[PDB]
């Protein structure tokens, strides 16, 4: 979604989580900080809807 | 012939949506938490001293009824 985007993924902001020990405990921490990101992309994605076709 | 009404965010913009992490510190320090455990530990200890010693007490008027009715 950042280095390649594809639909309007260029439009909104929002953070990557990163881990440091590529252990499973890093990966769910991954996972609960992408759910808080894509909530954010969920609140851009409320305030910014077009008009128009679909 | 009206106007286009289509689903649509409201004027101005929808109120600010909370994502950070919370997690209140909510705790006492953990001198405090060692000083009740402490104190709650020597008020035990004195309380049963008391009494033991007077269970012993009780126990020895047994031993001597004892004593007395045994011949």
């Amino acid at each position: 979604r950042k280095t390649q985007p594809y639909d309007v993924y260029d439009q909104v902001e929002f953070d990557v989580p990163i881990g440091s020990r590529g252990d499973c405990y890093d990966r769910y921490l991954c996972r609960v900080e992408e759910m808080r990101q894509s909530l954010r992309i969920i609140s851009q994605c409320l305030n910014k809807m077009p008009p128009g076709e679909i | 012939a009206s106007k286009v009404k289509q689903d649509m965010p409201p004027p101005g913009g929808y109120g600010p949506i909370d994502y950070k992490r919370n997690l209140p510190r909510r705790g006492l320090s953990g001198y405090s938490m060692f000083a009740v455990g402490i104190g709650t530990l020597l008020f035990g200890y004195w309380s049963m001293m008391k009494w033991n010693r007077e269970r012993r007490r009780l126990q020895i008027e047994d031993f001597e009824a004892r004593i007395a009715l045994m011949p």
